């Protein structure tokens, strides 16, 4: 699933708390949790790109 | 008796008031496409970035 | 086409049969026409005039009927044949009405075309008696955590939204016919309150938004709008909740639950004074029509939860009454509140302060109450009203020096303060309602910081659907909190806590 | 569609309009002398009913 990739990053996060001098990798991978939350509400929000025609 | 003339008088004498599709267009908003299909641009691409990672970022992990 | 539907209601017109009784208006003044003619005329019965007004005719007079006109004055003029349609007010009831925006008359101002309807029921039928009737015992859920625990909604019961003008009162309201989506989608019968809503005195501008909103949350397919709005006039506006009344009872004869919610009487009340004064009927208290206890007694007496014998529906009802200045004192409110059985007090000074809902919790009561709380709710809800209580008490010691205990009481009275705001139009099911408040109850939420209750309360809630969505459904399904289930709750706020 | 629907208010107006000049031609016609005779036996079948 989504929380496979989610479950690894945040432990990864905590991970990150337990090495100094990598201040600003957790920072990256906060990026890609937003941007993979960003491509679901994008895939949520979706027209279906067709016109309807059966009613409409 | 006035119910049937004035539904003779009133479907005969016009039925139908003018129209014309081609008024309509002007007020409503027209079609008009999608620019550019788009295509993302190559991220990070190559060792280029890697080696200056490796360099600019030769942290340890403590 | 354009041309078709003319022509079908052109063809829609043919013939008549004897005016029965034909009147020659003497005078019209201040819509109030008085009439020669119409010797057998009933009380308050339709009339039609030549410019097509309808009226009623609240004066039977010993020589004139004065008919009360429907529209405007300006169509109406002296001389006019005054047809007599014979029939009492009378408006259509049935199930169709569901979905549709009507005005008093059932015209629909939407215009979603003729009403399908099984009946066209009187709008002078008188309440069910002492017997017809037996005790409150189901619940219905508002969908607002403190309204349903604080002040726990029954059925066929009647309660006051009481309070202080434009505080979105209809806010209040809106949020209780959004809750009962829920229960609408189910299939069950016993699940199925039918709204009304009773829009009176209100602005057109208000009904769209009103339209809109209950569009938007597809409410509309258990929602009726009864519309009276300020333009419409003083006989409709008098007549508008009676009309209301009407089309529920329908549902309630047919033994279904059903919520009508009559905003605001207060427009009633000064519509009804409208009419008396320019009928020069007996003037009373606060100028304010002799009997307009009587008319609002006959209203809201008629809101019932039926015996068993009668195959118990219900017709619960939620009047809203607009104070002016806060005062309980003034005639109207005091009437109002005399006849009502619980009232539900909203508090401009909570709104500004930024409690919303604004109900102030002190000035809540309800007189059936607790009999129809759910009973998991019941259970994790008795602490919740002391600890409020003595809140309230120690709500003046937050000026330094203070004593352990009281300053205990401050931090889980912060909190719990914190914890019943809600975002209005948004309502939440029993089941979410169920876990928060035991949390607040076992003090866990005394810990987690102020600012940070809001987070924790979403956090919470989907803390406990990914950890145990199987203990929300048995919340749901059995509705009693097993010692087991009280235990296990206990744990989840622990562990969440932690988290 | 939110033209569409305009424009059939405006044709419905249209001929609201057009409708009210078929009535005066109504009322010019000696049909207002003829359609007399047609309420007289009219009411004569309607109040011979009664």
């Amino acid at each position: 699933a989504k929380s496979a990739a989610n479950k690894l990053d945040w432990a990864k996060v905590i991970s990150s708390l337990r090495i100094t001098g990598s201040t600003a990798t957790q920072l990256s991978s906060f990026k890609k949790r937003n941007d993979e939350a960003r491509r679901q509400l994008l895939e949520l929000q979706s027209q279906p790109t067709e016109v309807d025609f059966s009613h409409y | 008796n006035v119910i049937q003339d004035l539904y003779l008088r009133e479907l005969k004498d016009t039925k139908l008031a003018p129209s014309t599709l081609q008024d309509a267009e002007g007020n409503v908003k027209p079609w008009n496409p999608p620019q550019k299909p788009n295509l993302p641009e190559l991220e990070l691409q190559g060792p280029e970035a890697l080696k200056a990672y490796t360099e600019q970022n030769v942290e340890t992990a403590h | 086409e354009v041309s078709s539907i003319l022509e079908e209601r052109i063809k829609g017109v043919s013939d008549e049969a004897n005016l029965n009784e034909t009147g020659r208006v003497l005078a019209v003044g201040d819509g109030i026409a008085r009439v020669f003619g119409l010797n057998n005329i009933q009380a308050e019965e339709l009339v039609e005039f030549s410019s097509g007004v309808k009226g009623m005719a609240l004066n039977l007079e010993p020589g004139q009927v004065g008919i009360v006109l429907f529209g405007s004055d300006r169509l109406v003029k002296e001389g006019e044949l005054v047809k007599r349609t014979g029939n009492i007010v009378d408006v259509p009831v049935g199930p169709g009405l569901l979905g549709r925006v009507v005005d008093a008359l059932g015209n629909p101002i939407d215009g979603k075309g003729p009403i399908d309807a099984a009946g066209r029921s009187r709008a002078q039928v008188k309440a069910p008696g002492i017997l017809p009737r037996r005790s409150v015992h189901e619940p219905v859920q508002t969908g607002l955590k403190a309204v349903d625990a604080l002040v726990p909604i029954g059925r066929g019961q009647r309660e006051l939204i009481i309070g202080d003008r434009q505080t979105g009162k209809t806010a209040v309201a809106l949020d209780t016919i959004l809750n009962q989506k829920r229960w609408n989608n189910g299939s069950d019968e016993s699940k199925k309150l039918y709204c009304v809503y009773v829009a009176v005195g209100q602005k057109r501008s208000t009904v769209a938004q009103l339209v809109q909103t209950l569009e938007q949350h597809d409410a509309m397919k258990y929602s009726i709008i009864v519309a009276a709005t300020a333009s419409e006039a003083a006989p409709l506006q008098y007549l508008a909740p009676f009309t209301a009344a009407s089309i529920g009872e329908w549902f309630r004869d047919n033994g279904k639950h059903a919520l009508i919610v009559y905003d605001d009487l207060s427009k009633q009340a000064v519509a009804y004074r409208q009419l008396s004064l320019l009928l020069r009927r007996p003037p009373g208290r606060e100028a304010y029509p002799g009997d307009v206890f009587y008319l609002h007694s006959r209203l809201l007496e008629r809101a019932a939860k039926l015996s068993e014998k009668e195959g118990s529906g219900s017709l619960t009802a939620l009047p809203v009454i607009e104070t002016q200045g806060g005062d309980v004192s003034a005639y109207i409110p005091t009437n109002v509140i005399s006849i009502t059985d619980g009232q539900i007090f909203l508090e401009a000074e909570l709104f500004y302060k930024g409690i919303r809902p604004a109900i102030n919790v002190g000035l809540s009561v309800s007189r059936v109450g607790s009999a129809a709380q759910v009973k998991a709710l019941k259970q994790v809800a008795g602490s919740l009203k002391l600890f409020l209580a003595q809140y309230r008490e120690v709500a003046a010691f937050a000026q330094s020096d203070l004593d352990a205990s009281t300053k205990q009481t401050l931090v889980r009275g912060e909190r719990l303060t914190q914890l019943l705001k809600q975002n209005q139009y948004s309502p939440l099911a029993t089941e979410e309602q169920v876990p928060l408040i035991y949390a607040g109850v076992n003090g866990h939420l005394d810990g987690i910081e102020l600012s940070r209750i809001g987070e924790f309360e979403s956090s919470f809630l989907s803390y406990l659907k990914s950890n145990h969505n199987e203990l929300l459904t048995e919340i749901r399904e059995k509705g009693e909190l097993s010692k087991e289930l009280l235990a296990s709750l206990k744990s989840a706020t622990e562990s969440f806590v932690a988290t | 569609v939110r033209y569409e629907a305009s424009l059939r208010q405006l044709e419905q107006r249209q001929l609201a309009k057009s409708v009210i000049s078929r009535v005066q031609s109504e009322l010019g016609n000696p049909k207002f002398q003829e359609k007399v005779l047609q309420q007289s036996i009219s009411e004569i079948e309607q109040l011979l009913s009664k």
